[PDB]
């Protein structure tokens, strides 16, 4: 109960830190047909409707 | 990989409302917003000379 | 591709942060009618340029 | 702005120091009619040029 609250002190979130800073580089900005620059309205609408 | 999940998602959501052209457009992908790290200065002087 | 005179197209894909998807946008829709497009491919440092 | 032909006044809101009222303060007074507003409109490095 002493080297245990030691040991709860020396625990951390590492494995949280790498999935967090994998997360926010991922991000998607638009969905896009082949060979057009225009995102599709149907699709993109249903994607931004849905938050 | 995400985005092969992403255009499945959104492939299926075309064809769940109607959309038939959507849900069969496998060419279709989606976009992801840069991951470079690099300065303003450098990107804007890059693009500008291409 | 100033130089040596090589073929501009050729050279895009081999630039960092432009992918064929994004190449082939780029063919299909570097001649479009629209008054942006034709401004900002006759663009000069004082403005557009062209017609 | 000069290159790829980016409209200014979007650019105008992210160049640090420079707030959005700030911005709206310009795009209000942009085109004043007074003599001075005129002179540094049409500032060339040799003095005021315009009419």
């Amino acid at each position: 109960r002493e080297k245990r609250a030691l040991l709860k002190l020396a625990k951390t979130p590492w494995l949280g830190l790498v999935v967090t800073h994998f997360t926010q580089a991922l991000f998607v900005d638009g969905y896009r047909a082949e060979g057009s620059k225009e995102n599709a309205k149907g699709p993109w609408q249903t994607w931004n409707a849905n938050k | 990989t995400f985005g092969a999940a992403h255009n499945q998602v959104l492939r299926l959501a075309a064809h769940v409302e109607g959309d038939t052209e959507g849900a069969r457009d496998f060419t279709a992908s989606v976009s992801w917003q840069d991951t470079s790290v690099r300065s303003l200065a450098q990107a804007v002087d890059a693009y500008g000379k291409a | 591709a100033t130089m040596l005179g090589m073929p501009k197209e050729f050279l895009w894909g081999l630039i960092p942060g432009i992918t064929k998807t994004d190449v082939e946008a780029m063919r299909q829709h570097f001649n479009d009618d629209d008054e942006m497009t034709q401004m900002l491919l006759w663009w000069t440092p004082n403005g557009p340029g062209g017609e």
